[PDB]
């Protein structure tokens, strides 16, 4: 994990189906494929991902002050660690199969749903600058205060201006 | 009709301008395979132009 960004989303984002946690993690990582015999690598790729994460522990890190503050030579602060969960709850409207009257017919039920990544992109061994730009754009768009909305990549797209192929239904 | 503008060595740039035979997109090509032009081929060309 070359880069790591922990962002705090607001209540409106936290209520979305894809965002079922109060903290979103954005990271860039490098992957390799090696032959089974030895460490002979065959290819290298960069992956950019965003995940809803949960707290699983704490760790000791150095303290980094900001301009209106001053720090001791060896001051340290504690920060939480995060890990990808498996299922997160959500409340939906439902009905009581064993209701007895008009006051306990409508209820709210809790259902657990599968967690999926928000972003998952793969870049080749070259074009590390493109992966870095994508990571920075995702982080900035999260910092804008809304959901992640833009996913368009020019490399993975159909040719524009090809009328004999774009006339088919897509709606 | 037959101007070609990439006839310099290495295909860089010639002294001619591109003619009709080259500016036409290669997709809009009907090959008659050395036979006569008939009535249905006019409709074929009309369809090739209409779909664009």
């Amino acid at each position: 994990m070359l880069f790591k960004y922990i962002h705090d989303v607001n209540a409106k984002v936290e209520e979305g189906r894809r965002y079922l946690s109060d903290v979103v993690r954005v990271a860039l990582d490098k992957e390799e494929t090696t032959d089974p015999d030895t460490q002979e690598v065959t290819s290298t790729s960069y992956r950019v991902t965003a995940y809803p994460v949960v707290q699983v522990g704490e760790e000791e890190v150095p303290y980094i002050p900001v301009h209106p503050k001053t720090a001791e030579p060896g001051q340290k602060v504690t920060v939480p660690t995060y890990d990808v969960p498996e299922k997160l709850p959500v409340l939906v409207r439902g009905r009581n199969p064993e209701a007895t009257g008009d006051y306990d017919d409508h209820i709210w039920v809790t259902e657990e749903v599968e967690v999926r990544p928000l972003v998952d992109e793969v870049f080749k061994e070259d074009e590390f600058e493109k992966a870095r730009l994508y990571y920075e754009n995702v982080a900035a768009q999260l910092a804008e205060g809304d959901d992640i909305r833009h996913y368009y990549r020019k490399d993975l797209d159909r040719e524009a201006g090809h009328y004999s192929v774009s006339r088919y239904p897509s709606f | 009709f037959w101007g070609d503008s990439k006839l310099a060595p290495g295909g860089q740039e010639g002294l001619q301008f591109d003619g009709i035979n080259k500016m036409i997109d290669p997709e809009n090509t009907i090959d008659l395979k050395g036979n006569y032009l008939e009535e249905k081929h006019i409709n074929w060309g009309s369809q090739l132009i209409l779909q664009n």
